[PDB]
This record gives structure tokens, sequence and C-alpha cells, in this order.
């Protein structure tokens, strides 16, 4: 009684509403640090002028 | 996983009885086991559950105070403590896995789990 | 100094003639290293 374990699972199966259907999630921060800038885009780089 | 049920046997009314279940493989942290029993003719029947974290354990009102669950978690054994033992309790006693975890103890009495040991017998005189 | 989990680690070494204390004085320090650590540390101790 008050007493309750934290966590619950997930009920997914392939029957589920779009809602609860499971979805995989990445989340990507930026960062610019006191350090160098190292995670650079592939945009090619040119001659000094 | 295998679940494996023993120490079923004749005791007389009055006696008590220690339950093992040996849990094997993919034992979840954060899982739970729980006993039930069916009678001949009878319907399936939550006795007690236990939470392999934690060791909070949750009893059907029939066993409430009389009975005790407990697991080794170290040896991934749980345990059926029956005393007290009555003509009504005499049954089929299976060991059951839950791997779904709930937040709520109350709903591991309904909910339908994944794995069941054979049975034991128990009679009682 | 460990900040937002980065280990930050600046420092200076100078020449001194003293058995007393901390040389009176001014002299800045240079940062050497960060570390992305995102370790939460409260407490430390010195090897010699």
């Amino acid at each position: 009684f008050n007493c309750y374990f934290p966590l619950q699972s997930y009920g997914f199966q392939p029957t589920n509403g779009v809602g609860y259907q499971p979805y995989r999630v990445v989340v990507l921060s930026f960062e610019l640090l006191h350090a160098p800038a190292t995670v650079c885009g592939p945009k090619k780089s040119t001659n000094l002028v | 996983v295998q679940l494996v049920e023993s120490g079923g046997g004749l005791m007389q009314a009055g006696g008590s009885l220690r339950l093992s279940c040996a849990v094997s493989g993919r034992t979840f942290s954060t899982a739970a086991m729980g006993w039930f029993r069916q009678a001949p003719g009878k319907e399936r029947e939550f006795v007690a559950a236990i939470r392999w974290s934690g060791g909070s354990a949750y009893y059907a009102d029939s066993v409430k105070g009389r009975f005790t669950i407990s697991r080794d978690k170290a040896k991934n054994t749980v345990y059926l403590q029956m005393n007290s033992l009555k003509y009504e309790d005499t049954a089929v006693y299976y060991c059951a896995s839950y791997q779904a975890t709930r937040s709520l103890l109350s709903d591991y009495a309904t909910w339908p789990y994944d794995y069941w040991g054979q049975g034991t017998q128990v009679t009682v005189s | 100094k460990n900040i937002d989990g980065y280990f930050k680690i600046y420092s200076k070494h100078t020449p001194i003639n003293l058995v007393r204390d901390l040389p009176q004085g001014f002299s800045a320090l240079e940062p050497l290293v960060d570390l992305p650590i995102g370790i939460n540390i409260t407490r430390f101790q010195t090897l010699l």
C-alpha cells in the first residue's frame, strides 16, 4: 500500500494502434566546447586567398 | 525458460512445506515470479507472486498470513512456504514466470504469464 | 573543474625558491586538456 515499483512494461503487439506502436528514437545534440570543432559536414574545403 | 518444481507429496493438515522452483536462462533482473495452482476440475488460481528485484511479495487472500513466498537471487530459486496446510489446499501448484514489469504489484494477480512449470502434487489429509 | 560533464585542466609551471607557502604574485594558467567524461565527482585524492 503506497509502495510501488517505479517502472512498467510496454504492450507491443502487431495489432496495436500507431499511437501505441514502438518507435525508435535518436536525439542528436550539437555542442560547441572549449575545444576544436571536430564533427564537420561533408562540404569540401577550398584553397585560401 | 525452463521451470522445474519439486517438494510435493502427502502431508497432514496443520503441517508446513517448502516448495522449490529453479528458474534458468535469460533471467530478467526486473521481472517477478508467481505461483499458481489448479485443483482437478477447477480453474487455475493465483497463489503468490514475488518480484525478483527487491523481493516484495503479493499473496492471494486464501493464503495471506499463512504462506510465504521467497526467492534467492544468487541461486535463481523461488520458494513457496505452505504453512497450516488444509484439505482445500490440495491441488497441483505451478511455478510461473513473468517477463513484463508492472508498476502496480496487484496486477500480477491477473496478468497472463509467459511460461509455466510442470506442477508438483501436494495432498493434504 | 568538471563542468557539464567535461573535465577541464588548466595549468602553469613556474620556478620558485621558497620553503614556506604560496609565492605572492600573478601568473595565468593555460588550458591543457578537456576530457568529455560526464562523471559525477564529489571527492578526490592525490598520489605521491
